[PDB]
């Protein structure tokens, strides 16, 4: 039952640095039982380090591992773009088996704004009862973003989901949606509707809106 | 509950290993000179357990052997036997290989000179080797001559249902009665047999056998009782 | 080569069960403990439970201690795992894995399955209403709204992951940029 704290839990490095992931156990653990896996997003996990220092039949020799004790280490001396993925440690050496909850490692690139855009609500859902508005973010990196809604100039709380695309595979960017949750009655009952955007390749705040009806 | 009881642990585990033994949700560690408790184990039949080998080097714990520990029990005797799985390689660093290999033969060994002094005795029980238990010992002692012979059959190999030729009943340095003797197959020497015998009464045989075939020397664990 | 291909997994709910098969191809079976971990929604991996390669000794987290049941056929190549009694958190992505060795523990997971998704919830098999995200250098999409579970296809092009709504329905938006002077879903 021995836990494996991994840190730190983002770690946001550009191609070309070298990253150092950690793994921390509550206990000492042998050097011959402890593992890396790496796991990107819509995959299985793949071993990449087996007994703490050994690559596994694939695995470059870019990635290395050391430690011993309570303190293990993987090292990537020179990220390719591939190397963009989910870390996790395991150890082996003792019941039950435990894995740290992971290290997420993010290809840093440069500022990129969001293009904002808003959608009304379709007729067809003003008839099953309820209007969802959706406030898109397009492209833009990076992944920090504030979304606030506005519903006749009353900021709305508690009635927005949102969603976030992983890392783009080319632009390396992430796109957001936010999703108003509203009564067809409430819908009807307003006017304006605003999705206001924070982002750091913004100066100022940008605002989307509709009027209900018009346009 | 039934006897052997007991079986020390002393072949099986060398000094400073570490043996792990697991079945079902057990997992129990032994050292060298530790005690295996077989009383509680079927009689008559192979007991099977996974096990794992470690011993520290350079003051970490390494793996040295994984596979699956047998142990036949007797009333008077008991044999341990090794099915390895994955073996150090040669470098840190663990290789698939397949061997078996008798461990300890144990129990309440029969004296020398407290053996029956006349009497034919007819021992029955089991031949088994690597991935195959269901070999059948047949095994007769004439105390008169201190001569035993006997013989393995319906082992799935068919080169190791051989006969345990004719041999003597000497006394070892611990003054027990052992038979050490010669393996024939379709009269040809194929090897050679140990086995000692076991019980106040000479009630039962132990040992093992070690049988030459076109793919190496094959290992087979012997066990036997009268009625 | 060596493939570990999981199936059985689908949707229960609360009490119910499901019979996990994993078919191991590529390697000498009996050789090789075998393992379950799963993968509940945005989290980590969790070990949940191993059998070695004899099927002779068996381990789970306690968290299924009682529940779940491992077990193999080294004449079929196939792992097994029973889960009884099914809970909402058991609700993951399961892996079927092969360590580098017989023991139950001291080996790696050298191989890993594709997975196979287990959900446990009421929902009932629904299905996607797709509204029209028009558009007002433009931007336009679909709503794939209170959907049954996952997943969902929609064929620059950015498809959301689904969120769970507080009705325990999904919900996910598929949206695509297009020139300004100018929803393969399911
Ligand atoms: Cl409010
Ligand atoms: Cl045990």
């Amino acid at each position: 039952e021995i836990v494996l704290t991994q840190s730190p839990g983002t770690l946001s490095l550009s191609p070309g640095e070298r990253a150092t992931l950690s793994c921390r156990a509550s206990q000492s653990v042998s050097s011959s039982y402890l593992a890396w896996y790496q796991q990107k997003p819509g995959q299985a996990p793949r071993l990449l380090i087996y007994g703490t220092s050994n690559r596994a039949t694939g695995i470059p020799d870019r990635f290395s591992g050391s430690g011993s004790g309570t303190d293990f280490t993987l090292t990537v001396s020179r990220l390719e773009p591939e190397d963009f993925a989910v870390y996790y440690c395991q150890q082996y050496g003792s019941s039950p088996c435990s894995f740290g909850q992971g290290t997420k490692l993010e290809l840093k690139r440069t500022v990129a704004a969001p293009s904002v855009f808003i959608f009304p609500p379709s007729d067809e859902q003003l008839k099953s009862g309820t209007a969802s508005v959706v406030c898109l973010l397009n492209n833009f990196y990076p992944r920090e973003a504030k979304v606030q809604w506005k519903v006749d100039n009353a900021l709305q709380s508690g009635n927005s989901q949102e969603s976030v695309t992983e890392q783009d595979s080319k632009d390396s960017t992430y796109s957001l949606s936010s999703t108003l949750t509203l009564s067809k009655a409430d819908y009807e009952k307003h006017k304006v509707y605003a999705c206001e955007v924070t982002h750091q390749g913004l100066s100022s705040p940008v605002t989307k809106s509709f009027n209900r009806g018009e346009c | 509950d039934k006897g052997l009881q007991s079986l020390t642990l002393d072949q099986s585990v060398r000094k400073n290993e570490k043996l792990k033994l697991a079945a079902q949700g057990a997992e129990k560690t032994y050292g060298n000179g530790d005690s295996l408790n077989t009383g509680k184990l079927k009689n008559d039949k192979v007991s099977r357990f996974d096990f794992i080998r470690q011993i520290e080097v350079d003051g970490q714990l390494i793996t040295l052997e994984s596979g699956e520990f047998q142990v036949y029990k007797q009333s008077h005797s008991a044999l341990t036997a090794f099915q390895t799985e994955q073996i150090q390689d040669s470098s840190g660093k663990m290789v698939a290989k397949r061997q078996f290999r008798i461990g300890d033969i144990a129990g309440e060994h029969t004296s020398f000179d407290k053996l029956p002094e006349g009497g034919r005795a007819t021992y029955r029980g089991t031949a088994f080797g690597s991935d195959d238990a269901g070999g059948k010992l047949t095994y007769t002692i004439d105390f008169a001559a201190k001569q035993g012979n006997g013989k393995i059959e319906h082992l799935k190999s068919p080169e190791l249902n051989v006969d345990l030729a004719a041999a003597d009943i000497k006394p070892d340095g611990k003054r027990h009665a052992v038979i050490s003797g010669s393996v024939l197959y379709n009269q040809a020497e194929k090897g050679s047999y140990s086995l000692g015998i076991f019980g106040g009464k000479a009630q039962e045989v132990a040992g093992s056998a070690e049988v030459k075939t076109v793919n190496g020397i094959r290992h087979i664990g012997l066990a036997a009782k009268q009625l | 080569e060596v493939q570990l291909v999981e199936s059985g997994g689908g949707l229960v709910q609360p009490g119910g069960s499901l019979r996990l098969s994993c078919a191991a191809s590529g390697f000498t079976f009996s050789s090789y403990a075998m393992s379950w971990v799963r993968q509940a929604p945005g989290k980590g991996l969790e070990w949940v439970s191993a059998i070695s390669g004899s099927g002779g000794s068996s381990h789970y987290t306690d968290s299924v201690k009682g529940r779940f049941t491992i077990s193999r056929d080294n004449s079929k190549n196939t792992l097994w795992l029973q889960m009884n009694s099914l809970r909402a958190e058991d609700t993951a992505i399961y892996y079927c894995a092969k360590t580098s060795g017989s023991y139950y523990y001291h080996y790696e997971i050298d191989v890993w399955g594709q997975g196979t998704t287990v959900t446990v919830s009421s929902a009932s098999t629904k299905g996607p209403s797709v509204f029209p995200l028009a558009p007002s250098t433009a931007a336009l999409g679909c709503l794939v709204k209170d959907y049954f579970p996952e997943p969902v296809t929609v064929s620059g092009v950015h498809t959301f992951p689904a969120v769970l709504q507080s009705s325990g329905l999904y919900s996910l938006s598929s949206v695509v940029t297009v020139p300004s002077s100018s929803c393969n879903v399911n």
